[PDB]
RNA sequence: GUAGUCAUAUGCUUGUCUCAAAGAUUAAGCCAUGCAUGUCUAAGUAUAAGCAAUUUAUACAGUGAAACUGCGAAUGGCUCAUUAAAUCAGUUAUCGUUUAUUUGAUAGUUCCUUUACUACAUGGUAUAACUGUGGUAAUUCUAGAGCUAAUACAUGCUUAAAAUCUCGACCCUUUGGAAGAGAGUAUUUAUUAGAUGAUGAUUCAUAAUAACUUUUCGAAUCGCAUGGCCUUGUGCUGGCGAUGGUUCAUUCAAAUUUCUGCCCUAUCAACUUUCGAUGGUAGGAUAGUGGCCUACCAUGGUUUCAACGGGUAACGGGAAUAAGGGUUCGAUUCCGGAGAGGGAGCCUGAGAAACGGCUACCA
């Protein structure tokens, strides 16, 4: 009965505070649920594991214990595909969560560019594989291929950081979902303000 | 680089625009969360063109204000964006048919927008519990001068 | 507390039921329905102590359980010892084709008004909330916990509708604004009926309202307690105890024993 | 209709006109059968039940019914 | 060690008392439901194969497949367990039960006859039980009489079974069961009604 | 002084009439003896006379045995023992939280396999109950044999083609004809709505939106009402309810929650910070708010209006008349927290800090 009643505290004026009530059941406090990653099945066969907990109202709440694949969205483009997350880096909350590759709502991680690479290719005619072969278009320029241009000319100035990411195969993104609460793990792809920044934490972190 | 990192590990907004804004390369991109609690309250000029990321603000967040609204003098400036206001009222005494003085202390949250100072009258609103004590946010600040002891100062404001 | 209450005490059951103090110890507890606990009249009360058609407790048990169906509430059959018949309702006693209004006194006691097959058709509904829901559609809701689909758009949240039960059709509504007639569903002033004077909103969380009536008395109550009994002076239903207006203990005496 | 009167009036008002009859002491035994039954498996329970002081409602009816047919007049 | 030996196939319930020690010595240190070679009973059991059906201690304590321990252990039982009855979900109880491993402490061991041998036991082969309950679900009925799916109800109605008996009252009645699952017009009416 | 004591004091003991009080008061001394929350049909399960009691529905009458059910059995009721604590009072909506109960409402986009969709003349199971075979100092015991249900498991194409959604030309006037216009949700994020509901209020909705979710959704109901429709078997006709589901608010709630108020005490001065004393923050729990914690740091701030703090066994406190007066009430606490050997863990669930569910441990 790990409770959370604010009784076992000390009122403003730090004087101990009285109790007449045994711990009451609605102050429930469930066992924490650290969330790891299977981006290393060196031991861990069963890729992802999610256990459902019977919550109050009568509903179920799925709890993420072990995972390997989540869903992520590229802010800029409005694209979202399910991908395989790689390694967790910098958890902010604490560095131990990174050491155990645990999944916090706001844990910054890596993903496979594959789905985004695949897409950025189909909609712009730009693979993002090593720079030289850059574009891959059609043979004749009379029909609908005229659009991959129109979009491509949209000065798709995807930050020098977004570019490097793709080619390296790794992609930076933060999460936005309580695994211990919904069982999933969804995140947005890192960019501008935070990208530049979180990276800094990483550059200086190792150096 | 300052308002963003400054120790803490990140500071976005409720309306996650940012980096995506680079998509609307012509109009105004520098959006920040804008609001208006209303209830006959003006929204601070400073609140709008600020870089501050205070989730516990009543103009920069999905923090509501409901019912109880307060006016009280300020005691301390210490604490991170939190202040203690002291209210001074009289209590009646059934028997002797007279009053005595009394003071309740209140934990108030202060969005960066308005600038504090010790010993000034402040107006708090009733916002959801933000912490053990906090349950009030500042909405309107009036600067005032008290030459010395804030404790000595007792006004049926 | 253990869980959720489930009974009710003689002593604790509302003065609106004009109940028997010596009676027993309990009292039929209203069933979760269209009207709130305090603002309601469970059938058992309605027939036993009210109409007096029933009597002993088992008397009811027959009436509402008998395969004949003797009780109707707003054009529907009811067989629950304590269905909470609320304000502005229409109850029909099958076996006699009796039609009643569930309305409060002027002294705040639940009164049964006899209606003609005519009014028994229309029932007055007050508007709870108003917002648009699923697939671009407008919904209105009445105190009577009625949920309305595609309602006339000229209807503000604090409105009052006239309902044709027979066709489950609306007709002639009327919001609350300076210059209407109203009934107060609850308060130190319930059972009164007058002309709305003006509605001062204070937003801080509680708006108020004023009123006048027959002897031109000044009335004060919170909006939530105003029910628009009609638009511009003409009331829409026959009121109990003559007109919705109470007398000084002094006026009662002079009217009755003429002092 | 005495045929209505017979359906509505209380079982106690009927024994009073000497139409329904007796009111034997149920309490004690019923409380004692609860005793046994609460401690058995269906097998015997059924049997026991075939011994709980009479006066079924099904019984009350047949007796009510008999007053029905056998009576006519005024 | 007394034996409650049951024979599936026919429904033969027999009880054997085996006093001498030497015979039973084969059941020692064997698990629940193992394959018994009942030749350590040269008597009436010449070439037989049993399954150790269950256990009972000198104190009425049954066995619990799984709890592999030659002795009694005490556990908390939840629904879904044996030697445990319900009555209000979570009737969790500290009930004590006898292990899965067979021991000399065992008083009664039940057995299930898999393959009988040349030998012949009276209580077992002498039986011919007239199991009383014939199919009752529409589908189970036809499954016994043939009748492919397409087969109309009325067919199954008159294709059911009936039972006659004489009552302790010297009475002669005829009884028969309802067939929940029978596709009637009513069921059909309702479905159209619903989609209407 | 006085006697009386209208002092008792208890100390002596007698027709007809009743609004009618009596181990909380000691210890919050517990279970002698007596004792004990289960249950019903329009309604879900009963034998073609082995529940079977008739009696002759008759292919499933009642009729019930028993079971299955499915329900409540988190209700109280006694218990301050605590508790100087918001306990509690007001005094908070809860943009911060959960919600049976009750209604109201209510749900076309599930294929589209590249319709032997099989074909829904609505699936599969599984089981009891049940007959039996038993065991044992002996169980709410239980064994092994068989049974059968089913409103329970477990399902499950929704065709009859080109499903059904969603433009609409167009006339063709209505029957509209409409061409050919185009095509569901619990669970996720991620954007966009939202200019064109709402708030002071919104990143609000309820929108979408994709994705992508071991994830849903979705009446293999029963009940009478089967006589109208055409067909003539037909197709219906389902009527109407029972029996569901759906989400919303529908009371149900709680659950917070401001905003006034316990005894004294300054001979309380000071207090509170190792993780919380504060802020603020990352997460995580939490069902879901919260230092509640993980961190991570802010130093906080409380306070003579005595704060830290101390001391008051403290469980604890609604009606109305009323020139004046007359009077009186709710009824031995309206109110309202903490115990049901010790401890532990666990239990139900809409819904328990489950007393009177466990366990297991102790006793």
């Amino acid at each position: 009965g790990i409770s959370r009643d604010s009784k076992h505290k000390r009122r403003a004026t730090g004087g101990r505070m009285p109790v007449h009530r045994k711990k009451r059941a609605f102050e429930k406090g469930r066992p924490i649920s650290m969330t790891k990653l299977t981006t290393q099945s060196t031991t861990i066969t069963e890729k992802r594991r999610i256990r459902p907990v019977r919550v109050r109202g009568g509903h179920l709440k799925f709890r993420a214990l072990r995972l390997c694949e989540g869903n992520f969205s590229w802010g800029s483009e409005n694209i979202t595909r399910k991908t395989k997350i790689l390694d967790v880096k910098y958890n902010a909350t604490n560095n131990e969560l990174v050491r155990t590759k645990t999944l916090v709502k706001n844990s910054i991680v890596e993903i496979d560019s594959t789905p985004f690479r695949e897409w950025y290719k189909l909609h712009y005619g730009i693979d993002l594989g090593l720079k030289k072969d850059r574009t891959v278009l059609g043979n004749k320029e009379k029909s609908r291929h005229v659009q991959k241009r129109v979009k491509r000319t949209k000065a798709q100035a995807l930050e020098k950081n977004i570019e490097e990411q793709f080619v390296s195969q790794r992609i930076l993104a933060c999460i936005t979902s309580r695994p211990g609460q919904s069982g999933r793990a969804d995140g947005y792809i890192l960019e501008g303000k935070e990208l530049e920044f979180y990276i800094r934490k990483l550059q200086s972190k190792k150096k | 680089m300052d308002t963003q990192i400054q120790r803490a590990y990140q500071k976005q907004d409720g309306v996650f625009l940012n980096s995506k804004k680079l998509l609307a390369k012509k109009t105004s991109a520098g959006v920040r969360y804008y609001k208006n609690i209303g209830l006959g309250f003006k929204t601070p000029k400073e609140a709008i063109e600020g870089t501050y990321v205070d989730k516990k603000c009543p103009f920069t967040s999905n923090l509501s204000i409901r019912g109880k609204i307060i006016k009280g003098l300020v005691i301390s400036t210490k604490m991170n964006r939190t202040v203690i206001i002291r209210r001074d009222y009289l209590h009646y005494v059934r028997k002797y048919n007279r009053y005595e003085k009394r003071h309740r202390n209140i934990p108030v949250h202060i969005s960066p927008c308005f600038s504090v100072k010790e010993g000034d009258i402040l107006v708090a609103g009733q916002c959801r519990p933000i912490s053990k004590t906090v349950r009030f946010n500042a909405l309107q600040v009036v600067p005032n001068e008290i030459i010395g002891s804030v404790r000595k100062q007792f006004l049926l404001f | 507390a253990r869980g959720p209450k489930k009974h009710l005490k003689r002593i604790n059951a509302p003065k609106s039921w004009m109940l028997n103090k010596l009676g027993g110890i309990w009292a039929t507890r209203p069933s979760q329905g269209p009207h709130k606990l305090r603002e309601s009249l469970p059938l058992s009360v309605l027939l036993k102590e009210r109409l007096n058609y029933a009597l002993n407790g088992r008397d009811v048990t027959l009436i509402l359980n008998d395969k004949e169906q003797n009780v109707f509430v707003d054009g529907k059959v009811r067989r629950d010892k304590g269905y909470p018949t609320g304000l502005m309702d229409v109850v029909r006693i099958e076996k006699t084709d009796q039609s009643f209004r569930i309305l409060y006194d002027t002294k705040g006691r639940f009164v049964l008004k006899s209606l003609s097959k005519e009014e028994a058709k229309y029932k007055l509904l007050k508007v709870t909330a108003k917002a648009i829901g699923p697939n671009q559609i407008p919904y209105i809701v009445t105190h009577d916990s009625r949920t309305i689909r595609f309602p006339n758009p000229e209807i503000k949240i604090g409105d009052t509708l006239k309902y044709d039960l027979v066709n489950n059709k609306i007709e002639n509504f009327a919001h609350l604004e300076s210059g209407n007639v109203c009934y107060i569903q609850q308060g130190n002033n319930i059972g009164r009926v007058g002309i709305i004077q003006h509605i001062e909103k204070h937003q801080g969380s509680f708006d108020i309202c004023h009123v006048k009536d027959a002897k031109g008395n000044a009335f004060a109550t919170r909006l939530g307690n105003i029910f628009v009994l009609g638009q511009g002076k003409k009331s829409w239903i026959e009121l109990p105890s003559g007109d919705g207006v109470r007398e000084t203990i002094l006026e009662e005496r002079k009217r009755k024993f003429s002092y | 209709n005495q045929q209505y009167l017979l359906k509505y009036e209380p079982n106690y008002r009927l024994r009073k006109v000497k139409i329904l009859g007796e009111k034997p002491n149920t309490r004690r035994s019923f409380k004692e059968l609860k005793r046994k039954i609460k401690r058995t498996s269906g097998k015997a329970i059924t049997k026991l039940l075939s011994e709980k002081k009479g006066d079924t409602w099904a019984s009350v009816q047949s007796k009510k019914s008999d007053h029905l047919k056998n009576f006519v007049a005024k | 060690m007394k034996f409650n030996i049951s024979y599936p196939l026919t429904g033969a319930q027999k009880c054997i008392e085996i006093d001498d020690d030497k015979k039973c010595n084969i059941f020692m240190d064997k698990k629940m439901g193992q394959e018994v070679e009942g030749d350590t009973l040269g008597d009436e059991f010449k070439g037989y194969v049993f399954k150790i059906a269950g256990g009972n201690d000198k104190d009425g304590f049954p066995m619990k497949q799984g709890v592999m321990v030659r002795g009694r252990v005490r556990l908390l039982l939840s629904e879904g367990h044996s030697c445990f009855t319900s009555r209000r979900s979570g009737f969790r109880k500290r009930k004590s039960v006898r292990g899965c491993i067979v021991g000399p402490d065992m008083r009664v061991l039940a057995l299930q006859i898999v393959k009988k041998g040349v030998a012949e036991i009276d209580g077992l082969t002498t039986v011919t039980l007239p199991r009383k309950l014939g199919p009752k679900r529409a589908n189970n009925i036809k499954k016994l009489f043939g009748l492919k799916k397409e087969d109309d109800p009325i067919l199954i109605k008159k294709s059911v079974i009936r039972r006659t008996f004489k009552t302790a009252k010297g009475k002669d009645r005829t009884k028969c069961p309802k067939i929940q699952r029978l596709i009637t017009p009513e069921r059909i009416l309702r479905k159209k009604v619903y989609k209407a």
